[PDB]
RNA sequence: GAUUACCCCUUCUACCUUUUGCAUAAUGGUUUAACCAGAAAAAAUCUAACAAAGAGAACUUUAGCUAGAUACCCCGAAACCA
RNA sequence: GCCUAACGAGCCUGGUGAUAGCUGGUUGUCCGAGAAAGAAUUUUAGUUCAACCUUAAAAAUACCCCAAAAACCCUAAAUUCCA
RNA sequence: ACAAACUCCUAGCCCAAUACCGGACUAAUCUAUUGAAACAUAGAAGCAAUAAUGUUAAUAUGAGUAACAAGAAGCCUUUCUCC
């Protein structure tokens, strides 16, 4: 848990690629959750202001 | 005795404070200021009643997703986690969300058994047991 | 009217300590009432800025405007006086600091139209400014580079916050 | 409203007048400064004087008289007459 | 038609702050309480009465309201009136 | 589950509003006494403009936009070219 200022804030906003395998879904089903992930709410330091949001890779 | 007003100086500048930071003729024009001024305050009000709905949908979202990463619903871990009888704010949950994820994931776990305490309660038909985290304490 | 910038000329400031830098000359020097108007000298005024005082010179003297003319004067003026009321060594070392159109006072008049209708007519004058220092030329301004953007992007990225979290 | 951060997010139908109802695509105003619009004391209420009387003359009096204080705008025709 | 760059009746100065049931405007802050149309009217773009209402005062009952009670051929929801 | 000015909770100076009608304070002048640098009790009023196609003065915008002008060459008043 103790680590230097710069790093912790490096560490808490990372960006995170995602892979989601597409064959046989509905494309709604699959876009609810893309979009979840996308938009970065899946992340409790969530905020509208913040950059936070992570790459999406649909396969 | 004929009268004039000498001060209207202050007066003016009593509502040019609060308009410097505007943009463009409303910053000088006395007119164009008052009217953007009281626009400015009528939502100054309006805001402080929103801005708690506001910081109250932040931290259901920031729980949502702290619950959602343990597998479990909002709706799920709150209900569960009042039938445990733990009243916390979802202020201090979220917070507790964020800055210790340990404690926050033993919550989880805590509502999570409930649930499935609750589950097994209700559908084993029968009135004799009591699940270690079913039974409800009266204060002394 | 108001004269303000003449006076710019009158400050006399306490002797140097050892060693310091040399603070450069500052000159000043207007012309009032320009029988041109101050939109059109303002062009004239915005072109020269930042330049040695030769460059504007050379600029000027080419230029069609006949508030050219009047600019040119100016700075030379200028340059006299920062050479012998001031003391300036090395008279071409001057460059152009600051330089400026205010408006004048105006002259009103009639404009008869047709069908007995008059419209009112502005005879526009100007006032303009220039401020010399002795040295050379300040550094153009290059274009931020890449390397120059991508610092920034990375600063602001590492400047958030967990907001209302604490 | 906020934010580390100007924006970026999120929340909000200019203002008067006029109307049953105006964001209205109803009227008004570019902007600044200076000028630019509620006056009366019969009855009443309120506060005091002195009281079968009261008012510095004439009046009013079946608790009254005498005094103070409380009140009612601004700009516009086409006209008509010498 | 025309009678001095507006003639179904000139221009000017008076009367003259003409008169407008009709527009349009009417300037500091903060608190109490608060109104929707029954009559007459050359009246229906307006006034003046009633009713509601505001500000003071004096008092006693006020709403709600069970039986009981209010038409004669047929006649629903319901009224009126009272402890 | 999420959702209000509703209702709890913790503190208070303790519950909306056009026409009209009650209250409490105060900006700026002047006059009585105080006051001395901005004054506090009274008495007075030409007593407080974000709105009248308001009045005057000054500034913008439209806009450096519309529109305006001087027949040629020379030796400088001498020839040319046209109406
Ligand atoms: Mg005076
Ligand atoms: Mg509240
Ligand atoms: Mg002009
Ligand atoms: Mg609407
Ligand atoms: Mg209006
Ligand atoms: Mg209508
Ligand atoms: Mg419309
Ligand atoms: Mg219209
Ligand atoms: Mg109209
Ligand atoms: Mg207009
Ligand atoms: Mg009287
Ligand atoms: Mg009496
Ligand atoms: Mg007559
Ligand atoms: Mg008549
Ligand atoms: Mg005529
Ligand atoms: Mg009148
Ligand atoms: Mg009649
Ligand atoms: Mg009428
Ligand atoms: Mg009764
Ligand atoms: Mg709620
Ligand atoms: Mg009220
Ligand atoms: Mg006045
Ligand atoms: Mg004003
Ligand atoms: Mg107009
Ligand atoms: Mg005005
Ligand atoms: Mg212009
Ligand atoms: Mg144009
Ligand atoms: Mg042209
Ligand atoms: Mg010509």
């Amino acid at each position: 848990s103790s680590f230097s200022k710069a790093p912790q804030q490096w560490a808490t906003f990372a960006r995170v690629w995602y892979l989601l395998d597409g064959k046989m879904q509905p494309p709604g089903k699959l876009a609810a959750m893309a979009s979840v992930k996308l938009q970065g709410l899946h992340k409790p330091v969530y905020h509208q202001l913040s950059d936070c949001g992570d790459h999406v890779v649909i396969m | 005795l004929r009268s004039r007003v000498t001060d209207r100086y202050w007066r003016v500048q009593e509502v040019l404070k609060h308009a410097r930071h505007f943009r463009g003729r409303k910053n000088r024009c006395y007119r164009l200021a008052v009217r953007a001024v009281t626009r400015a305050f009528v939502k100054c009000t309006r805001a402080r009643r929103l801005k708690k709905r506001s910081l109250r949908t932040l931290w259901i979202n920031r729980i949502t997703a702290a619950s959602q990463e343990h597998g479990l619903k909002y709706p799920a871990f709150i209900i569960n986690l009042i039938k445990c009888q733990v009243e916390l704010n979802r202020k201090v949950l979220a917070d507790l969300a964020i800055y210790e994820p340990k404690t926050f994931k033993s919550l989880a776990a805590l509502a999570k058994r409930r649930r499935e305490e609750g589950f097994a309660a209700a559908l084993g038909d029968g009135k004799e047991p009591d699940g270690i985290f079913s039974r409800v304490v009266q204060h002394r | 009217i108001s004269r303000k910038w003449e006076k710019k000329n009158k400050i006399v400031y306490p002797p140097q300590l050892p060693g310091e830098p040399r603070r450069p000359a500052e000159i000043y020097h207007c012309r009032r009432q320009i029988k041109y108007s101050k939109d059109k000298m303002w062009y004239l005024a915005k072109l020269i800025r930042g330049m040695s005082i030769d460059q504007a010179l050379a600029q000027l003297e080419f230029s069609d405007k006949k508030g050219a003319q009047i600019i040119k004067e100016v700075l030379l003026e200028a340059q006299d006086m920062a050479v012998r009321d001031h003391n300036v060594e090395f008279r071409s070392n001057l460059y152009v600091a600051e330089s400026t159109s205010g408006r004048g006072q105006y002259l009103k008049r009639i404009r008869y139209h047709g069908r007995g209708r008059f419209g009112i007519m502005e005879k526009v004058f100007c006032h303009y400014f220039v401020k010399l220092v002795e040295g050379p030329p300040p550094p153009r301004e290059a274009p931020k580079t890449a390397v120059a953007h991508a610092r920034e992007y990375i600063q602001e990225l590492r400047n958030r916050t967990i907001t209302h979290a604490l």
